[PDB]
């Protein structure tokens, strides 16, 4: 079964399953901790359950903004509230030893599966870089006496790895729907530890560097998010149709970006420009503010429901919306958003004076 | 009976009313000549501006202050302030003088205007020097020329502008200076 | 464990709470890259230790663009919300203009096609980034940065044309009456009477651009 | 156009989420098609064998499996990621040898064993930790032999033997369509054929994404379906005029009337080879 | 994986080649043709100060031409003529007047069937290919004159210099169709002229307007052929720029795969060694 | 010819010879400069058309027929 | 890539060098016409980069 | 490279003199370097070179400076590896350098 998380690239292109193994995989400052936090305050109130969060080998800023925000909207409850608290916290942060980060995934597993097993009931784990423990692992594995493996890391990564991952599972007696964030040594998505981690997971969110340079986020990359949900015969055929012409279409733009920064767009067919600009369009389209970047973006988030995005990304395919400009899908949560920034952009090519006189700001006023 | 009054001027107006705004008024074939018809002055004298074109050159632009011009009616002559003329030109030469020396075009015909300016804009396509026509090819090409006398009028269209062109090429040839 | 090294290095780069004394240590980590590139391993292992990024690129260090700030890679998320608020106010105009003159120069990095709109872009741009540039062992208090921002992102500067900006902030930093300056340190932001003297006090500015 | 003969080892390869498995249970749940069909003796029984995998992908196979029927004829060797690294490395000979059982005695077999490449990671990392000297990435020098020795055993044996056969289909994950690997250039200088599977084709629409001009098959059209030998020589025929053109006519240039039919042609023909997930024509 | 970069320098770099002989090909073509086209430009003077210019007069049929180019490198110039094409298409409109469009060269061809498909009434094309002579002109002529309109549109690029082409609309009425129903103010200008034809002046100028078709339609050809070239010399200047800052990044990345390469292979080799020793 | 160099150089050339080569690898650097253009010949330059015309003839020159030294 | 073409046998005619290919081997007739089919072939690959 | 350093730093302090070295090809200075560290046995850094890369070149490099009783300044060709400024021993030695002049063909 889906799960719904209010983004319109996660949802339209990689939907998420509800008992599932979800990945989001980044470069350092791609947006997996902004987008594991949207996750959070998107997912983490509607599902009634249990939330653990183990924090593995991140800033302790992060630990203590995320502990500090969650007393605040009543997650966490201090004192004799307690009890009512929603989340657990399990934190191995970068200042820890590599031994103590290469266990914390455990605690916050056993945590995780203590309400799986035992209160049987749905918990989600939420894991920021499941990465660094690999890497820990790695730092130990050069003084325990092991002939190093690929790049420099254990021989042992494969089975290490799988051994924590295949515990993050959902049983017939509970579920956790698990959500790790995967950091990629230096963009490289064919290193070992994510290479491997691939494997493990029912939807891999990838993010990609060059994405968030265009301004784009969430900075996901389409043609490489994929998801085991993306089945006619699990969301239904008008969602996958719409998914596979927004990646036919974005997969068709990237074979022509080749001749577009030699030759321009006047070279191309009239075929080739129109699916250029109903690609520029569906590339700005899957751009969302978040309601956790809105402190630093000052943009308020939109929530974009996923019969909104199915039915808005449809429309932008079969070319009703040719007459909107590409900066009126930038940064806007569904098609009414759309044309709303669309009158509002061609509204404001007109209005930009009369703040001569008649002000506020004289002397005696 | 001219009540649409239209130029470059009014087309720039009511051009920024249909198309974008963005886009820059298309250029006109008037934003390129300094000199019109109307627009009186130009004349000097006795040299007036003897404007000798050609599609494939421009063989005078300067002032010249008497141009003979082979129309059909037959040659009549250009001075400075002369009365405006559209004369259609027969096949013949035109003659450019400055004084004693005198140039002399065959031209093939093509019209020749003079303008209430004084201006003459001599217009013929083939204005070749008669300098670089041979005297031999031209009763050779003529002799055929009145042998192929079909019934058909285009083709005896062509015969009569053949024969027209040649006789006045060879009366030209013979009667050098 | 390269990773930990400068990990456990940079996380005692801490604000401390109440009850620790309230102390702090802010870290700037310097790291050299080679020809730009951003994906090395030790320049992605401290961006992802550190709060943000200062990108200093050689395509504007070579133009005279000094100091040589990556606008659209340069972030700082938890020091945001956290700054000046006179700056706070003005500044957020100034990264959406840089950010339109990034768009219109990511467009047109040749110039024949004029909008003139994005003229006006370009323009604006270029007197910002020439309000920025500034020089060398000379740092500005925040008061005089943001009245020199608040003219420039305003109008007050569009008489002068691209070079004289550079004595054109000067004279508005010295021709100010330097009351505004305390008043603004004092307050934190631009009340509306600073925002009304500071209107009308720049305008009795002899711009150099004339 | 990459037919397989009984008793051919083919591989599938490609990169991380190309339709791999999904070529691989379609020959699984078409032999449940076909065995319905055939008499006895011509029946193929398939072992999967999942080595380094999810132990819940592998519980949505057997669930694939069951409603769909092809687990009456189907055995699961399912070494997860969970299991230890010899568990991974000796799983593929396991389902090989409950495999051969079907080729020893008269009767036919198709053995899949998905990823390869992850059995030789579990490969590495016993000869890693037992300290035999590394190689090529980190690779034992004996990891050729590693699944040449597996491969061969996928054989059309003789009448006097039986006539029985093993047909494998080892898969290989490549990085970035990378297949100058160590593990990649040795299974496909063990295999006959190759399915490789692009990700820029899985993109496009064309699913199953064939190279068709990188797969190969080496018996070719000695095993074919005799009724598709005669039709798919001019599919090939014109898929391979295909290509060449399209590389000059995205570009934009001119185009010549009968260029224009090669690859107008050569879209039928490539929306003609598409497929749906689970259904085997 | 280090031998795809490789290759993709290789492409980068011929194209990169490819494109600079291009720019001097066109810039080669463009000055050898500048001298025939301002010897063309002198003819087109004396029936712009005869007839005068009026391009916004209430025809009742008219044959709009867009002469573009025939190859395809020119960037941006025949879209530009596109699109004047309907800038000056919709000032025509203000009755309901009968329009047909023509346009010269196959990039045209292509383009107004998007924007104008059933007032589209022929292609001219193949018409840069030896070069442009006035007996070419002359048919094209001809082939408009078949059907005879009120006014005549020539849409095409004047060749100012190798920077700028600031397109340009020239028109041509039909003789007293509507050109003398044009010209009577107060009485007439065209009335100062002594016509000293054969037969009468409605015939003079019958031969008159399409000699001042041929002369335009040649001069717009001409004109716009040279533009062309200035435009492909123009764009592929940014082509090789774009092929030499791609070849820059992809020699870059190649340098760090090289490194790399080195480095991984050397760590192979050590944890080879010392697995022994 | 734009790889191969001397690090002595024509300080040990034959005289005579330095005479005509010094002139012919100019000549030839000129050409390996405009070359891979010669494909454009319908597309003609009139200037580099030269220096393109006897780079073809001196890389036509300095072939020689395997153990027949000069 | 002559493979990917249907040439078969997939002899690479550049990059096959035998050493009886001298004339004083073979004879200045095959020599030759070897010689002049390589230089063909050759001067297609230089002019291929443009076709395309 | 040491004994040029010496006969330098002697000029520099003990008479006070304004000090030029020339330092021929610093990248063979590199490469020795680097094949002395192979030969003890010492695993390679990065793309080839010595470990201690960083600094075997900036012991050489830190003793020319101006001191209080002269200066030596050193003129030191530069030979990039593979046409390729990243290389680490190009890259380490454009750290230490003040001024780069090219000589042009
Ligand atoms: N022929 C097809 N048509 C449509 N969708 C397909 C087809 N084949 C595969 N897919 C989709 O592609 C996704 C990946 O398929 P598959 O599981 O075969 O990947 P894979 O190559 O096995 O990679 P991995 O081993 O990493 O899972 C699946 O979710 C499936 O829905
Ligand atoms: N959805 C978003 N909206 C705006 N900015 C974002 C978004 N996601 C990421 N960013 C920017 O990217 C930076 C790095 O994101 P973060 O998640 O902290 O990095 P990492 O992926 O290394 O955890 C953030 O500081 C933020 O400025
Ligand atoms: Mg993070
Ligand atoms: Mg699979």
């Amino acid at each position: 079964e889906i799960l719904v998380t209010g983004i319109k690239v996660v949802d339209l292109l990689a939907p998420y399953q509800r008992g599932g193994k979800i990945g989001l995989f980044g470069g350092a400052g791609v947006g997996k901790t902004v987008l594991i936090m949207e996750l959070i305050n998107n997912v983490a109130k509607a599902h009634g359950g249990f939330s653990v969060f183990a924090g593995v080998g991140e800033r302790t800023r992060e630990g203590n903004d995320l502990y500090r925000e969650m007393i605040e909207s009543g997650v966490i409850k201090l004192g004799a509230e307690r009890g009512n608290s929603k989340c657990t916290l399990v934190y191995g942060q970068m200042n820890e030893p590599p031994g103590a980060r290469a266990r914390v995934a455990l605690t916050g597993l056993t945590v995780a599966e203590y309400f799986r097993d035992i209160e049987g009931q749905d918990v989600l784990l939420f894991v920021d870089n499941i990465f660094r423990f690999t890497q820990a692992n790695s730092e130990v594995s050069a003084l325990l006496g092991r002939i190093p493996s690929a790049v420099g890391y254990q021989p042992t990564l494969a089975t290490d790895l799988g051994g924590l991952q295949e515990r993050i599972t959902t049983t017939t007696k509970g579920s956790i729907t698990s959500v790790q964030a995967v950091y990629v040594p230096a963009d490289d998505l064919t290193d070992p530890a994510p290479a491997t981690t691939f494997a493990h997971l029912d939807a891999t969110t990838v993010l990609s560097r060059s994405i968030a340079e265009l301004g784009i986020y969430p900075a996901v990359d389409p043609l490489d998010s994929t998801s085991r949900m993306l089945n006619p015969n699990v969301i239904g055929a008008e969602h996958y149709n719409v998914a596979r012409g927004v990646q036919k279409v974005l997969q068709d733009y990237k074979n022509l970006q080749d001749i577009i920064a030699i030759l321009g767009m006047d070279e191309l067919s009239e075929e080739d420009k129109l699916t250029v600009a109903r690609a520029r369009k569906i590339q700005r389209f899957l751009s969302q503010p978040f309601q956790v970047a809105e402190v630093f973006t000052g943009t308020p988030g939109k929530y974009v429901d996923l019969a909104d995005t199915i039915s808005g990304f449809q429309g932008v395919l079969t070319g009703k919306y040719d007459d909107l400009p590409e900066m009126a899908f930038y940064m806007v949560g569904d098609i009414k958003e759309v044309k709303e920034k669309a009158d509002k952009m061609a509204k404001d090519i007109a209005s930009r004076k009369e703040a001569d006189n008649k002000k506020v700001s004289e002397e005696l006023k | 009976e001219a009540a649409a009054p239209a130029g470059p001027k009014e087309f720039t107006e009511v051009w920024n009313k249909k198309a974008p705004s963005t886009l820059i008024v298309p250029e006109f074939p008037s934003n390129y000549t300094a000199v019109k018809a109307v627009g009186e002055g130009q004349v000097h004298g006795d040299a007036f501006p003897v404007n000798f074109y050609t599609p494939h050159s421009i063989l005078s632009q300067a002032q010249k202050d008497t141009v003979v011009l082979p129309g059909v009616d037959g040659y009549f002559g250009v001075k400075a302030s002369h009365v405006p003329t559209i004369a259609q030109l027969k096949p013949g030469v035109v003659e450019l003088h400055s004084g004693a020396e005198s140039e002399k075009f065959f031209v093939s015909g093509g019209f020749a205007f003079v303008h209430p300016n004084g201006v003459t804009d001599i217009c013929v396509l083939e204005a070749a020097t008669l300098d670089q026509v041979d005297p031999a090819a031209v009763k050779s090409a003529l002799a055929a020329a009145s042998a192929a006398q079909p019934t058909d009028e285009f083709e005896q269209a062509a015969n009569r502008a053949a024969i027209e062109l040649y006789s006045a090429l060879e009366s030209a040839v013979e009667a050098k200076a | 464990d390269v990773f930990y090294l400068h990990s456990r290095l940079l996380e005692r780069a801490a604000k401390l709470s109440k009850e620790l004394g309230g102390g702090s240590l802010t870290a700037f980590p310097v790291i050299e890259t080679q020809a730009g590139d951003v994906s090395a391993y030790i320049a992605t292992n401290v961006i992802s230790i550190t709060d943000g990024q200062i990108f200093l690129e050689t395509e504007l260090f070579y133009k005279g663009i000094r100091p040589a700030l990556n606008v659209g890679l340069s972030v700082s998320r938890v020091g945001s919300a956290a700054q000046f608020p006179g700056m706070k106010q003005v500044a957020g105009t100034l990264k959406l203009e840089l950010a339109q003159y990034r768009e219109v120069a990511a467009f047109a990095q040749f110039g024949s096609d004029l909008d003139a709109a994005t003229q006006y872009v370009l323009e604006r741009g270029a007197r910002l980034t020439e309000m920025l540039k500034q020089k060398q062992f000379a740092p500005i208090p925040i008061e005089r940065q943001t009245v020199a921002v608040y003219a420039a992102t305003k109008g007050f500067l569009d008489k002068v044309r691209v070079q004289d900006i550079v004595a054109a902030e000067e004279a508005v930093i010295s021709q100010v009456n330097p009351a505004v300056f305390k008043i603004l340190k004092a307050n934190g932001k631009i009340t509306p009477a600073l925002d009304a003297h500071l209107k009308a006090e720049l305008r009795k500015v002899k711009l150099p651009g004339a | 156009l990459v037919p397989i003969g009984r008793g051919q080892r083919e591989l599938i390869i490609g990169d991380r989420q190309t339709g791999k498995t999904a070529v691989a249970i379609d020959a699984i749940i078409h032999q449940k098609n076909c065995n319905e069909q055939v008499p006895k003796a011509q029946r193929v029984y398939c072992v999967y064998v999942a080595v380094g995998q999810k132990r819940s992908t592998v519980a949505q196979l057997v669930k694939l499996f069951t409603q769909t029927g092809a687990m009456r004829y189907t055995i699961m060797v399912s070494a997860t990621a969970s299991d230890a690294a010899p568990l991974q490395f000796l799983a593929p000979y396991s389902g090989c040898a409950m495999a051969e059982y079907f080729r020893d005695t008269g009767k036919h077999g198709l053995i899949i064993y998905d990823d390869l490449s992850k059995q030789s990671v579990a490969y590495r990392q016993m000869s890693l930790l037992l300290r035999r000297p590394p190689g090529r990435e980190a690779f034992p020098g004996d990891v050729f032999y590693l699944h040449s020795r597996l491969l061969e055993r996928a054989a059309k044996l003789s009448k006097e033997l039986g006539g029985g056969s093993l047909t494998a289909f080892p898969v290989i994950e490549t990085q970035a369509g990378d297949v100058s690997a160590y593990i990649a250039t040795n299974v496909i200088s063990i295999t006959d054929g190759q399915i490789f599977l692009e990700t820029e084709l899985f993109y496009k629409g064309i699913r199953p994404a064939l190279n068709v001009g990188l797969s190969v098959s080496r018996v070719g059209s000695a095993a074919q379906f005799p009724g598709m030998k005669q039709v798919a020589g001019t599919l090939k025929l014109e898929l391979a005029q295909y290509r060449e053109v399209a590389a000059f006519a995205q570009f934009g240039s001119d185009l010549d009337a009968a260029t224009q039919y090669v690859l107008e042609r050569g879209a039928r023909l490539t929306e003609m080879l598409k497929q749906k997930q689970f259904a085997p024509i | 994986s280090n031998q795809a970069v490789k290759q993709r320098i290789r492409a980068i770099k011929n194209i990169g080649k490819i494109t600079k002989a291009m720019k001097m090909v066109a810039a080669s073509k463009m000055k050898n043709a500048q001298i025939a086209v301002e010897q063309s430009r002198g003819l087109v003077d004396p029936f712009v100060r005869l007839f005068g210019d009026f391009p916004a007069v209430n025809s009742n049929k008219s044959v709009v031409v867009a002469v573009t180019s025939d190859k395809g490198l020119c960037g941006g110039l025949n879209s530009n003529i596109t699109k004047y094409t309907r800038a000056t298409l919709a000032t025509t409109e203000s009755e309901g007047k009968d329009v047909v469009v023509v346009s010269i060269g196959d990039k045209g061809r292509s383009q107004l069937t998007r924007i104008e498909s059933q007032r589209y009434q022929l292609a001219i094309a193949d018409t840069y290919k030896v070069r442009v002579t006035f007996g070419q002109a002359s048919l094209i002529v001809e082939e408009l004159i078949k059907h005879n309109p009120q006014s005549y549109q020539i849409l095409f690029n004047k060749f100012r210099s190798a920077i700028s082409f600031k397109p340009t609309v020239a028109t041509i009425l039909s003789p007293d169709l509507l050109e003398k129903q044009l010209e009577d103010v107060t009485g007439n200008s065209l009335d100062a002229y002594d016509i000293e034809a054969s037969h009468e002046r409605s015939d003079v100028l019958r031969d008159l307007t399409e000699f001042h078709l041929g002369v335009t339609l040649y001069n717009a050809m001409l004109e716009n052929n040279c533009s062309e070239h200035a435009s492909r010399m123009s764009a592929m200047e940014n082509s090789t720029k774009s092929a030499g800052e791609m070849l820059g990044k992809l020699t870059l990345d190649y340098n760090r795969k090289r490194q790399a390469t080195i480095t991984t292979e050397l760590i192979e080799i050590i944890a080879g060694a010392s697995a022994l020793m």
